[PDB]
């Protein structure tokens, strides 16, 4: 015993899988772990679900491709479908549930027929011709199709089924926010593209308290004063706030003694001008990212001006 | 040779169902009976100390639970909440706890039973909401009725939240500085204005607010010593900029010639310094701060014109200044002007615990103080201030809503006997959660009389005789160790705290029992 | 401060030991009432046991923390003291005491918990005798054909248990046996269980007298006898010994011939004596020799070697054979009686699974019972032997004491109420633990609803508002009623579905429960010490 | 139910001390400092 | 630390799908084993050895695993084949395949025990349908029989020599009926001893009316050529034997010591007229013999064996119908070997073998087995084996059924017909269970490798006809056919375990919901 031989040693240690076997068997279970993996997930009664990344970071998670993005699976197969859905998520959002349900079950009576003998080729023609039968059957199911562009209550009572799906508990609030959160916005940059949106998350208060904002938000600190103008002027600067230095290595020079006074004197001013000629424009407000003049803060204070940072 | 795909990484845990829901429930149970004893007029405190070796004691369990650095998840949830509830309320965080796990507990028989989440958090979500709204109609204002003067129920809310930390003794001490202390406070009403000054050493008894400033820095120059440190009417400088010889400014290379031209670049660079200086004396102000540093020099010539001037400062603590006396900060000496000159009613500086303060209050118009807080331990000082930490951000809200309820448990016995009787109306499956929710509800009082070691069932049933029919804010007393009108013991809350808290811990288990099982990556 | 183990105290071990117990109940949760699934384990190298009864279950589970070997031992006593209830005892006990420990866990005074635990079993089984059910007026064979099939529930062989549970009790009837002369008791254990893989136990046979794990010592010799001439002999037939050291010396070599002569002619004249009886069936636990295989081949005689020693008894007490350690007289001689013979209709070895195994039918001294174990697997057999062990001591309590107990866990579903309302006597503090355990023993129906996974609470609603009906308008002859089903998941009169229970299984497993929680909740503190 | 499970890093070497044996042992460390420095 | 550190646990639903799948795989690695279309296979034995056999038994008798459903299931095949021999090549195909589709019902949220509930259900009606649909066959007539064996063991290699065994089979058989019983009498297969022998070919191996033994005469003058012998079997020695005890001899006197040795001579002399006085021919003994009295049953002419294994000696004794002696002074005539047709030792070719022929009527014999390679000679036998098992089983009930699936399908509509007219929720489960059934004949498509699901549909169809129920599945053409001309036929009881088995598999593993390891003890 103890040497059986090999036909073929192409291999210098890897997997070569063959005889339909995987296929007919290991390929089937792998996809049946996962619908058993979220069989639980969609669904108002269907709960929701926690796991740690691999980085050791928490998500609760109902929707299964955010879940689905957290686990490095390694069969092959496997990422097939999940990068599926993925995609799909992508495209729709939620489904990846109802995919990944259509997945399994399509797989699981495949090898049924496949090991009753049916044709493996002629499974991929049936099950294909079936889905355009479907796809010719699925328009005439449809009913209601809701067309008020920007009343409230049609989407608050539509949306509520994607919210309910991934949120029994907290339907009415949520409901409204978001349908306060799409009437609110109208084709602007073109037919209310969803990054249009922007969350804010903040702890305590529980959720019925969260609100929504005809505005928007910043987490951030402030340098001078606070207020508010019903007529906010607002300047605008993906410049830092400062003289704009050369990007080329350009170094001051002096030759004589009167150029210090004049040179720490002069910049002040200029600034100040500068300052000065942007609060002549009545603009309230100042904005960057970008690094921060402090004695322009100092003129920004001098003429009472919001920076934003 | 073949072997059978694995689906997920090696040692990929997994754990799945009731078995793993219980866990999480027990695990819940754990971090509870690390802080069951913690709050409470005879509460407790724990302490911990790091790998660093750095001990830490605590009273407020949000810090300890920070401390206490969880491996479980769910567990951490609960850790969560406390920062949530810490962020927002302050104490009973600790009861907050408490409250999520009892919530736990009890239906945790009733999990053993399979019983879809869906429906144990459904009446979560009922109870909760219809607990909330009890709490909002029998909640208590005072600004409709005559007998409140603007701070009385603050200076008694903060009695009430102060009673439990680990100054109890000198509530009535502290609770006037307080709120006096928030009074100046209006109205950005935001802490950072405010500072505190862990002094080391003295009595707390003998810490000190000041109605202004102090500093418990400084840094030693050539002449620091030398100056005056009394101005009794001074006029105050603020200083952003740096005040020496070309030290960090622009940098750029010289040329000349003649040794003259030499000679009088190095004399015009002292005359920039000089000039503002001049800019600085002709002020005509005493007192220059500055977060930068300042050459040793100008003090002697502050010092020489009896001028007192500091740098390096904390800015917090010079922006705490600009708002203290009005004077605001500057970056250009030139465009000084007496108007963004700060004044003050005294300045001075005060040696205190050997350490080199400066001193300087009696502002009639400071929105801002400062809180000197003496002590000889290390450790107090952080606990103390977390505790006033609490009890200023406590009375904050309390200032912003003028609602009220009282404590020592009253209020949650008023809600489970409410809900009990609702428990009645409602047939089935609910009834059961609610009575529950109930029965989880009423326990903070018993660990009250158990950190208190007292027979709760007496006061218990005696309280919930009492509370059947003869008044509200019947609760339990400490001293006298059984019922009373804690309200009119004056044992008052705002509703906010337990309104937020039982919330948090509504969506806590809803959080938590909606789990089925668990996913680990190494 | 003691070295090789330090000491935890208090709720630290209180909890411990709770999180012990509780973990015990878990392992078994699942393997009781008619519902109940049982259990299997592979030992450490493939002998694996699947097995239902918890008192196997737990005797095969190694423990190490103590308060749990408590329960697998207490497992093993009523194991011991009835045979199953094992489905249910242990985890009456982890409940009863997760229950109280809560209370405790509060403040609540142990001792004070334990007092009203002792009032609650004695206030238990007094109302347990005030709601008896006797078998006497019902019909015998009907109700051990109930309580069996009641019994087989929860087993591997429910489906097909009236066969087996009519084989059952013919086979203790068939153990009937005249006690302290005033008492008919019926020895268990005493019926013999052959276990065999092949045939279904549709074809499971119960034999009319005795049957044998043992074959034909000699192929020569004939194979079954239609004749009642059977002994049996403790006596090994060998060349008789010295036996202690006496030595044989030889200083005339003129007769060791006939020395080695008679060295067998004893062991011959001993089978020429036993054989002029005319004695055509025997057996020895001693030895057998070739010398003697050969006579009674001569003979065409019947022998056995090596036969177990509580069987030849069991024997001896059927066919009415003497078991004989020797041949003997009260005069010197050893000397051989056909008196002491034992009888029997027919005694075949019969080949089953190709292995011939000796059949006995109906000795005429003592009727006799054996039954034949025909499966799948060795898995299945010694398993649902088991259940037929525990199979016949129900029965035979049931015999033992003319008496019912209705199944389907009525039991506590009448106790709870009527310990909660007789919480209220007291007055103490005492009825909360009264009240706790009601509490904690309204376990079972919901381990049965949970082991048949429906909405247990509803159920149980119900089943404390009938019976809480039950206390309610004593006119109860047409409103007290008794029963719970799962299967159709909804309640029933056990008594018309006949599911019944032996009254002293519940009996003693209360008070062994009582007991044991007693035991382990007055714990306060352990101590570990570390092995030299 | 019964079987291990992980909540605080080093849970091994995570030693806690509690109550009233807490508390004394702070005392007998006290007097120790107290006996160390009485003369 | 708590409860029995560090054996693991487990329960439920992966349990009940780990237990699902390996039996699955379990079934899956024989599929290709079962048929006239069947594979054969080749094994590694731990130890070097080489084991090539069909037999599914000894294939898992020869699988080691860690999983215990397999172990169990592996102890369900070696119980039938010990009682039925084949079938193997099926039973367990039957049963994963049934676990295969029980398992359907788990995700159902259906309790098993129903599932169970309606097994026992299933398999009542299924041996009554067998019962219904068997055929007694008369006994006497050997060549149905033949055509039985042949139809028995058109399955294994020994196809080639059908004849050969199926006579083979059967005259041992015949030849081995215990009437003492009265007419209870009972055939063993421990007296059909089995010889296998390498080289020579098939055709040389046959049936021998009597013993064949691997021994040689102890003394050349002994004949080794006899027509009508009579045997000796001494179960006892033929030397002295020890004074069992511990006896001891003083002698003062010179001659006593030369007395005694001749004394034992005189003993040993004593044994050898005592044998001689009953005339005898042949002397056989488990045990050695002294060449000395060897010297005297020489000097009788007396031909003598030693050193013989027991069983031998009781088919032997069988053989010539005469009973084992311990005691040459007790010997008895009526145990002379008559009943020896003829007494010879060939020469093997490296081995004496000994050559007892032609008893009266013998009841013991052993089969010869010469062929080319003792592993190819042990596969034959199994086949042997089995093939002489199923007859006495036939032996043991004259009614008979059509294998090839036709039987299968029968019971299949059969259950069907039940299925719809036993409305309920165990409804969906019975017809599942006939769902099972109908895989073998398929598995038989794949060991042929035809259109199965086509010819399936066909033969379902073909049997939902009830005028028919011969209609199987043949072996190479893959085709439908009647059984009654096709003639592959099959005992009944063969079927009856094999369903019996199968469904005693299904409850066993479906109770089940837990694992436990690490027992230590």
């Amino acid at each position: 015993p103890k040497a059986p031989g090999f036909a073929q040693m192409l291999k210098e240690g890897a997997k070569h899988f063959s005889g339909l076997e995987e296929a007919v068997y290991r390929n089937i279970q792998a996809c049946k772990e996962l619908a058993q993996t979220t069989r639980t997930a969609y669904g108002p009664n269907g709960m929701n679900k926690m796991v740690i990344n691999h980085l050791e970071k928490l998500f609760v998670t109902n929707d299964a491709a955010t879940i689905l993005r957290e686990l490095e699976v390694q069969h092959p197969a496997a990422k097939m479908i999940v990068m599926a859905s993925h995609m799909q998520e992508q495209e729709v959002g939620d489904g990846t549930n109802f995919v990944l349900v259509f997945a399994g079950a399509l797989l699981e009576l495949a090898e049924e027929l496949l090991r009753i003998g049916l044709s493996v080729s002629e499974v991929i023609e049936g099950y294909e011709i079936a889905c355009r039968k479907a796809h010719e059957i699925l328009p005439n199911l449809v009913c209601c199709s809701a067309k008020n562009l920007r009343d409230i209550d049609e989407v608050s009572s539509l949306l509520r089924t994607s919210i309910m799906s991934k949120q029994y508990g907290n339907e009415v609030f949520l409901a409204k926010l978001i349908a306060q959160a799409c009437v609110s916005i109208f084709p602007d940059s073109g037919h209310f593209n969803v990054d249009n949106i922007r969350v804010c998350k903040i702890l305590g208060s529980g959720i019925s308290s969260s609100s929504v904002l005809h505005g928007m938000v910043f987490k951030k600190e402030t340098e001078g004063d606070v207020t508010s103008v019903k007529d906010a002027k607002i300047a605008v600067y993906s410049c830092p706030f400062d003289g704009m230095i050369t990007e080329t290595k350009g170094t001051v020079l002096i030759k004589t003694a009167e150029e210090l006074m004049n040179f720490s004197k002069g910049e002040e001013n200029l600034m100040d001008a500068q300052v000065k000629a942007i609060a002549d424009t009545g603009a309230n407000v100042v904005v960057t990212g970008g690094k921060v003049a402090d004695m322009a803060l100092h003129y920004a204070n001098k003429y009472n001006i919001m920076l934003v940072r | 040779m073949p072997t059978p795909v694995i689906l997920l990484k090696e040692g990929t845990d997994s754990s799945q169902g009731i078995p793993q829901l219980v866990s999480n429930i027990s695990a819940c149970q754990v971090i509870a009976e690390a802080v069951r004893t913690t709050l409470g007029p005879r509460g407790m405190d724990k302490l911990i100390v790091d790998g660093r070796g750095k001990a830490t004691i605590s009273n407020d369990g949000a810090t300890i639970l920070k401390l206490l650095d969880v491996v479980h998840p769910a567990a951490k949830t609960l850790v969560d909440i406390a920062k949530s509830q810490d962020a927002e309320v302050g104490d009973g965080t600790t009861s907050v706890t408490l409250l999520a796990a009892e919530f736990l507990k009890q239906v945790k028989p009733y999990v053993e039973e399979g019983l879809h989440p869906q429906i144990i958090i459904r009446a979560f979500r009922t109870a909760t909401q219809l607990a909330v709204n009890k709490i909002k109609e029998i909640a208590v204002t005072v600004k409709k009725a005559d007998k409140v003067e603007q701070r009385k129920l603050l200076e008694k809310c903060a009695m009430t939240a102060l009673s439990s930390k680990l100054i109890s003794q000198q509530k009535a001490f502290f609770a006037k500085m307080v709120v006096d202390a928030v009074m100046m406070l209006d109205d950005l009403l935001q802490l950072k204005m405010i500072g505190i000054k862990k002094v080391q050493g003295g009595a707390l008894e003998d810490s000190q607010l000041v109605a202004g400033v102090a500093f418990k820095k400084t840094f030693s120059y050539a002449g620091f010593e030398m100056q005056p440190k009394k101005y009794h009417n001074p006029k105050i400088a603020l200083l952003n900029v740096e005040l020496e010889l070309k030290a960090e400014k622009d940098n750029a290379e010289i040329r000349v010639h003649t040794v003259e031209d030499y000679q009088a670049i190095v004399d015009a660079e002292w005359n920039i310094l000089y000039d503002k200086l001049e800019k600085i004396h002709h002020s005509g102000a005493k007192v220059v701060l500055s977060k930068l540093p300042i050459g040793d020099v100008a003090t002697q010539y502050f010092a020489d014109r009896d001028m007192f001037c500091a740098g390096r400062v904390p800015e917090e603590d010079l922006k705490r200044t600009m708002m203290a006396c009005g004077g605001s900060i500057q970056t250009s000496v030139n465009a000084l002007s007496a108007d963004v000159l700060g004044r003050c009613q005294v300045f001075e500086e005060t040696q205190i615990g050997g350490e080199r303060y400066n001193f300087f209050t009696g502002c009639p118009k400071a929105k801002t103080c400062t809180f000197i807080l003496r002590g000889g331990a290390e450790q107090f000082m952080e606990e103390t201030e977390r505790s006033l930490h609490d009890a200023i951000m406590i009375v904050r809200r309390a200032i912003k809503n003028d609602s009220v309820v009282a404590g020592g448990g009253a209020i949650e016995m008023e809600l489970s006997k409410y809900l009990r009787d609702y428990s009645r109306t409602i047939p089935g499956k609910q009834q059961l959660l609610i009575g529950a929710y109930a029965k989880a509800l009423e326990i903070i009082p018993r660990q009250l009389c158990d950190n208190a070691g007292f027979d709760a069932t007496n006061i218990l049933n005696k309280l919930r005789a009492r509370h059947a029919q003869g008044g509200t804010w019947y609760g339990v007393d400490i001293n006298n160790e059984d019922i009373a009108d804690n309200f009119e013991a004056f044992v008052w809350e705002p509703a906010m705290v337990r309104i937020n808290a039982l919330t948090a811990a509504s969506e806590a288990a809803c959080l938590i029992v909606s789990v089925d099982e668990t996913i680990k990556n190494p | 401060l003691s070295v090789f183990g330090d000491r935890s105290t208090g709720e630290t071990i209180r909890s411990q030991n709770v999180m012990a117990a509780a973990s015990i109940a878990n392992i078994v949760k699942s393997s009781l009432g008619p519902v109940g699934l049982d259990k299997m384990l592979v030992d450490d190298i493939g002998d694996v046991t699947i097995t239902n009864d918890g008192a196997t279950i737990l005797k095969l589970l190694e423990v190490e923390h103590p308060a749990a070997k408590v329960l697998c031992e207490l497992a093993d006593l009523q194991d011991k003291e009835v045979g199953d209830g094992t489905t249910s005892v242990v985890i009456i006990a982890a409940e009863l005491l997760k229950n109280a420990d809560e209370l405790v866990k509060q403040k609540i005074h142990p001792t004070s918990v334990i007092s009203g635990y002792r009032l609650a079993c004695k206030e238990a089984v007094r109302y347990i005798n005030e709601n008896l059910i006797v078998n006497t007026d019902e019909l015998g064979r009907d109700c051990l054909i109930n309580a069996a099939k009641t019994s087989m529930s929860s087993k591997i062989i429910g489906i097909n248990g009236d066969f087996f549970a009519n084989m059952v009790v013919d086979a203790v009837l068939a153990i009937k046996y005249t006690d302290i002369r005033g008492q008919p008791r019926y020895p268990v254990n005493s019926v013999n269980i052959l276990k065999a893989h092949g045939r279904s136990q549709m074809e499971s046979m119960l034999i009319s007298g005795y049957a044998l794990n043992c074959v034909v010592g000699s192929q020569g010799m004939p194979k079954r006898i239609v004749n009642a001439k059977i002994a049996c002999l403790d006596f090994s037939l060998q060349k008789t010994k010295m036996k202690l050291g006496v030595q044989v010396v030889i200083t005339d070599p003129e007769k060791l011939d006939q020395i080695r002569q008679r060295e067998s002619d004893i062991t011959k004249e001993r089978i020429q004596k036993i054989l002029a009886t005319g004695a055509n069936v025997i057996l020895t636990t001693g030895g057998i020799d070739d010398m003697c295989l050969k006579y009674f081949v001569e003979a065409g005689a019947m022998a056995v070697r090596r036969v177990l020693k509580r069987d030849l008894k069991r024997i001896a007490k059927a066919s009415g054979a003497t078991i004989l350690s020797t041949l003997a007289n009260l005069e010197g001689e050893e000397t051989f009686e056909a008196a002491m013979l034992g009888q029997a209709e027919e005694v075949v070895q019969e080949r089953i699974c190709d292995d011939e195994l000796i059949l006995i039918k109906n000795t005429k001294a003592r009727t006799s019972a054996s039954i034949i174990l025909r499966g799948a697997n060795d898995f299945m057999c010694d398993e649902m032997e088991r259940s037929l062990h525990d199979a016949l001591c129900v029965v035979k309590r049931v015999l033992e004491s003319k008496s019912v107990v209705p199944g389907g866990g009525a039991v506590e579903a009448a106790l709870s109420i009527y310990l909660e309302n007789y919480a209220t006597s007291m007055g103490s503090r005492e009825q909360l633990a009264i009240a706790e355990f009601a509490r904690s023993l309204l376990v079972i129906p919901n381990t049965l609803a949970v082991n048949a996974a429906q909405d247990s609470t509803d159920l149980v609603a119900k089943l404390r508002a009938f019976h809480n009906e039950a206390q309610v308008n004593p006119e109860r002859k047409n409103l007290k009623w008794i029963g719970l089903d799962l299967s159709n998941g909804k309640p029933r009169d056990n008594k018309q579905a006949g599911v019944f229970e032996p009254t002293i299984v519940k009996v003693k497993s209360l008070k062994f429960a009582t007991e044991a929680a007693i035991t382990i909740l007055r714990i306060d503190d352990l101590i570990k010490l570390h092995p030299e | 139910y019964g079987r291990p499970f992980l909540i605080i890093k080093d849970q091994d070497r995570k030693s806690r001390l509690m109550g009233l044996e807490a508390l004394k042992s702070h005392i007998m460390a006290a007097k120790a400092v107290a006996n160390t420095m009485r003369t | 630390l708590v409860l029995s550190q560090n054996t693991k646990r487990e329960s439920g639903r992966k349990v009940q799908s780990g237990n699902i799948n390996a039996a699955k795989t379990i079934a899956d690695i024989i599929r290709t084993c079962l048929g006239p279309k069947s594979m054969m296979k080749m094994l590694l034995d731990p130890m070097g050895g080489i084991v090539m056999t069909n037999d599914g038994n000894a294939i898992l008798r020869e699988i080691q695993v860690q999983h215990p459903a397999a172990k169990s299931m592996i102890e369900i095949s070696r119980t039938q084949d010990e009682e039925v021999g084949d079938g193997t090549t099926s039973v367990i195909i039957l049963a994963g395949e049934m676990l295969s589709v029980a398992e359907h019902f788990l995700e159902q949220q259906m309790h098993p025990t129903v599932v169970i509930s309606a097994y026992r259900k299933a398999l009542d009606d299924m041996i009554s349908t067998l019962k219904k649909i068997s055929i007694p066959v008369d006994i006497s007539d050997s060549d149905m029989m033949l055509n039985i064996i042949n139809s028995s063991i058109t399955t294994k290699a020994i196809s080639r020599w059908s004849s050969l065994a199926c006579n083979i089979a059967l005259d041992a058989v015949k030849m081995v009926q215990f009437e003492e019983n009265g007419r209870k009498e009972i055939d063993i297969k421990k007296y059909a001893r089995v010889e296998k022998i390498p080289g020579g070919i098939i055709e040389d191996s046959c049936v021998l009316r009597g013993v064949m033994i691997n021994k040689d005469v102890t003394h050349p003058r002994m004949r080794r050529y006899i027509k009508n012998p009579r045997i000796v079997l001494l179960d006892s020695s033929l030397e002295y034997k020890k004074g069992e005890s511990q006896t001891d001899i003083e002698i003062t006197r010179e001659e006593d010591f030369t007395r005694i040795l001749q004394m034992e001579e005189e003993y040993i002399q004593q044994l050898c007229e005592d044998i001689i006085q009953l005339k005898p021919d042949v002397v056989i003994t488990e045990k050695g013999i002294s060449d000395l009295a060897q010297h005297y049953l020489m000097r009788a002419n007396i031909t003598a064996i030693r050193r013989v294994r027991k069983t031998d000696n009781n088919r032997i004794a069988r053989a010539c119908g005469a009973r084992i002696v311990s005691r040459p002074e007790e010997l008895r005539e009526d145990d002379v070997g008559t009943g020896a047709g003829l007494l010879e030792i060939k020469k093997i070719g490296d081995e004496y073998f000994t050559f007892i022929t032609d008893c009266k009527d013998p009841k013991a014999c052993t089969i010869l087995l010469r062929g080319a390679s003792k592993e190819i000679l042990s596969e034959v036998e199994r086949n042997l084996q089995d093939a002489m098992q199923v007859c006495r089983n036939v032996l043991l009930d004259p009614q008979l059924v059509p294998g090839g699936g036709a039987s299968e399908m029968a019971v299949a509509h059969a259950l069907t017909e039940k299925s719809k007219a036993m409305t309920g929720v165990e409804q969906w489960p019975y017809r599942a269970v006939a769902q099972a059934l109908e895989v073998i004949p398929r598995t038989l498509i794949q060991n042929c490798g035809a259109s199965t699901i086509r010819l399936l549909t066909s033969l379902r169809a073909k049997h939902t006809q009830e005028n028919c129920e011969t209609w199987g599945v043949n072996g190479e053409t893959g085709t439908l056919v009647d059984m009654k001309e096709l003639g592959i036929w099959e005992p009944l009881a063969v079927k009856l375990q094999t369903y019996k088995t199968a469904v005693e598999t299904a409850v066993l593993l479906l109770r089940i919901d837990d694992i436990v390891s690490g027992h230590k003890k």
